[PDB]
């Protein structure tokens, strides 16, 4: 008994993504789809038990039973769709058989890209440099450190709701001499256009 | 009202130690489960209840029991525990089994971590980073920086505080930790978070900013032996203040 | 081959006599109990032995499990029954529930529940919706129609699940299920003529009697088809004797595919 | 509430033979509820060695039971099947007419 589904899809916002979920089971009794925020907990999504399209907002369901198929449709993507998606079959025996799970994550749209390297104020408290990359448009992808003693974090998307601006960053932080933020993300291909304020 | 509840959210575990998850509902449903996550594969049944009065094992029963206590209640326990048990526990409920349709309705999740020797566990040194000069020059915006530090295992909550409040919005903080020593199975972790506020608001110097990291570790009756202090469960902070 | 179905039954009693189950529940292919379970065994049982033969124990454990559960919901829903109709003392529940293959291939599927013995609630898995026969179930129509996933759910286990069971049993039972053991049959006199036949599997059987050659459905009187007890059935069939005319009277019995006529002299 | 009384039929398994064993059924059907008490008769008397099948549904949601109990008929053994169901005021007894 088998269920089978991609690990991991990224789509930009405002567009629209099909997550598939394909499954081998000993008879069947309806197929779940669920929502799992990173940390938290699994939500039912959708039910289907016949072939065909349910509607439920944004999000459509739809199954072939012949096929052993069905995909969860969102459209109007937001970047509160970022989660993972749990496909769950139930067999001849009412056993739940859950899939492991896509991961979905949404690029913002960037509207007026800024991309700079910018150094933080040391801290009195900590031996680290830190460095903050930001403001960069979607399609940049950030490397990790080649560095051992260089850490980089992956890109994170912050919204400051107030002014409806929604902006990237990745940090980088290392306690060595050598460490300068105009080389900390060097291993990174990043925009011609970044901004390295003088040191 | 509260849907399933179930506890502890974190814990520690050494090798050979027992443990009992509680769960609850309020849902006045009949049947309870209790399940584990593991990466890169689907949830795994460890035990279920179909009604009251009545359990078995799911696919996973090999190193707990379970105690379908009441109605409402249905605890998982651990005898004792196995690095193997180190996973991420989910209760879950329903209004019956053995229909077709009906969802399942699942409690927080409890993070557990078993260890062979509780010398690997750390809290986190917690670092605070004021914004950059020319951040604010070029987007009259200021952006601060928490980094959480050198902690194992991996379970704690970061929050930013504003003025005595905590605040979310315009903060943006790692989804996963950073292993510090990726080649290493129990590598400490760092954890990154941003808040990004106007620069008119960092430059009101009555402002006040902290970042805040709770970190789940041992309690009183874990053995310490260890020359550096006793990685207990605590709060661990770094503040700023807004610069005219 | 012939036509086969499946059956599950379910009888809840409110207030029964000391050691007498609230609860039974019974599966059948065609006349052969096929499965128990009670509210006193609390475990789901063969009541075949090409059943246990071919079913592992976990099935029989699975399933136990969700009876225990489905054994509760009956109480409840009876309780609930009891209460609006305002009912004291012991009433019945039953719910009956399965599928029919048919020879031409094609399949029938059904659902309904009873209270004291009487219709009370039928599905149509076509329409899907519930049939109420009074206002009482005429509220349990409301909220069970109210979850439509329900509905779809179960018109897909009759018309999906329910066959592939069947099909999965018959095979088990085969060498049961799909044998002929032809009939014996002779006619006496005791005036009326009976047509008696025994030794006959599967049970269905037609036996009737023609006078002239003429059927005479009015004037015929139709014995049960009965179990033997040794996997086999009999019937009989009987007219009565015009004695003012001379009559050319003849037995007639259809089996499985045979005809065999009985001519009295 | 409409309560259904039980139809009782006695008959032997094979056509009856003096001298030759058989078997005596009592079949027992289209009654609702359910609870129901079956003996089989020689000569008036309760006979001991009975055996049953479980309840059995119907569709039309009566219940039935066979009772049998092995036996050898002869010419002067009378054999009857007593029935009792809430619907009867007195138990039923139906003989076997052979
Ligand atoms: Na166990």
């Amino acid at each position: 008994q088998n269920i089978d589904q991609p690990t991991e899809m990224t789509a930009t916002e405002g567009a629209i993504v099909q997550i598939n979920c394909t499954y081998q089971t000993s008879g069947f009794n309806g197929l779940f789809w669920y929502q799992q925020h990173a940390g938290e907990a699994p939500t039912f999504l959708s039910y289907n038990v016949l072939d065909g399209l349910e509607e439920k907002g944004r999000f459509s369901s739809f199954l072939s039973r012949s096929k052993g198929y069905s995909y969860l449709l969102l459209k109007e993507l937001q970047m509160k769709d970022s989660a993972s998606y749990l496909c769950a079959v139930k067999d001849s025996n009412y056993q739940l058989i859950w899939g492991a799970g896509t991961k979905l994550i949404i690029k913002p749209d960037i509207q007026n890209p800024d991309p700079a390297v910018y150094q933080l104020r040391d801290s009195k408290s900590s031996d680290k440099s830190v460095c903050l990359f930001t403001d960069f448009d979607s399609q940049t992808n950030v490397s990790q450190s080649k560095d051992s003693d260089v850490y980089i974090t992956d890109k994170c998307v912050l919204d400051m709701r107030s002014m409806d601006f929604k902006s990237n960053s990745a940090v980088a932080w290392s306690n060595k001499s050598d460490f300068a933020c105009a080389n900390a993300f060097n291993n990174s291909i990043i925009p011609e256009d970044t901004f390295f304020p003088s040191p | 009202n509260a849907g399933v509840t179930q506890t502890p959210k974190f814990q520690v575990l050494k090798t050979g130690q027992s443990m009992t998850l509680q769960c609850a509902q309020d849902m006045n449903h009949n049947s309870m489960y209790w399940y584990r996550q593991d990466p890169g594969m689907g949830l795994r049944l460890i035990y279920y209840s179909a009604s009251e009065g009545t359990t078995d094992k799911g696919e996973v029963p090999n190193g707990y029991n379970v105690s379908r206590l009441n109605k409402r209640e249905f605890s998982l326990r651990l005898e004792s525990a196995a690095p193997s048990q180190t996973s991420v526990y989910f209760c879950a409920s329903s209004v019956w089994t053995g229909e077709g349709s009906g969802e399942l309705f699942f409690g927080e999740g409890s993070r557990l971590t078993v260890l062979e020797d509780l010398k690997n566990v750390f809290p986190p040194e917690v670092a605070v980073f004021e914004p950059s000069e020319a951040e604010i020059s070029h987007t009259q915006k200021a952006t601060l920086v928490c980094l959480a530090t050198g902690f194992y295992p991996d379970h704690v909550e970061l929050s930013w505080w504003v003025n005595g409040k905590e605040v979310h919005s315009g903060v943006c903080t790692d989804p996963q930790p950073l292993k510090e020593q990726p080649a290493l199975n129990d590598s400490r972790y760092a954890l990154s978070s941003r808040l990004r506020v106007s620069a008119t608001f960092w430059q009101n110097p009555r402002n006040h900013f902290r970042c805040q990291v709770q970190f789940y570790g041992l309690s009183e009756n874990d053995e310490w032996t260890q020359d550096r202090a006793k990685p207990v469960t605590q709060i661990v902070s770094a503040e700023a203040w807004g610069r005219a | 081959m012939r036509t086969h179905s499946l059956r599950y039954f379910r009888l809840g009693v409110s207030d029964p006599i000391h050691g007498v189950p609230e609860f039974i529940s019974v599966g059948y292919v065609d006349s052969h109990p096929i499965t128990t379970y009670d509210s006193v065994t609390r475990q789901k049982e063969p009541r075949a032995p090409w059943m246990a033969e071919n079913l592992a124990p976990d099935h029989w454990e699975r399933y136990t499990q969700l009876l225990r559960g489905w054994q509760q919901m009956f109480k409840v829903e009876l309780k609930r029954l009891q209460r609006h109709y305002n009912h004291s003392g012991s009433h019945t529940y039953q719910r009956m529930i399965g599928c029919e293959l048919l020879e031409d291939g094609s399949t029938t599927g059904f659902l309904q529940y009873a209270y004291d013995g009487q219709d009370f609630l039928i599905f149509n898995k076509d329409t899907l919706s519930w049939l109420a026969v009074d206002n009482v179930a005429h509220t349990i129509k409301q909220a069970w129609e109210a979850n439509q996933h329900e509905l779809l759910y179960q018109k897909n286990w009759l018309e999906e699940e329910c066959i592939a069971w069947l099909k999965r049993f018959l095979e088990y039972g085969k060498d049961t299920l799909q044998r002929t053991e032809p009939p014996l049959v002779r006619v006496n006199r005791k005036t009326a003529l009976f047509c008696k036949a025994h030794g006959f599997y599967p049970p269905e059987i037609y036996m009737t009697w023609m006078k002239n050659g003429e059927e005479i459905v009015q004037e015929i009187d139709y014995g049960d088809i009965l179990p033997s007890g040794d996997g086999t059935y009999q019937a009989w069939a009987s007219i009565e004797l015009d004695p003012q005319s001379s009559n050319l009277y003849s037995c007639h019995v259809e089996h499985s595919g045979v005809h065999m006529v009985l001519q009295v002299p | 509430m409409i309560q259904r009384t039980p139809k009782i039929q006695v008959y032997s398994r094979h056509p009856a033979e003096n001298g030759k064993s058989n078997f005596l059924n009592c079949y027992v059907s289209g009654f609702h509820p359910s609870d129901i008490e079956v003996d089989l008769l020689k000569n008036g008397e309760r006979i001991e060695k009975v055996e049953h099948s479980d309840l059995s549904f119907s569709k039309d949601w009566s219940f039935y039971l066979l009772y049998y109990t092995e036996f050898t008929p002869t010419e002067k053994d009378e054999y009857a099947c007593r029935v009792n169901h809430v619907t009867l005021s007195q138990p039923k007894i139906v003989k076997w007419d052979r």
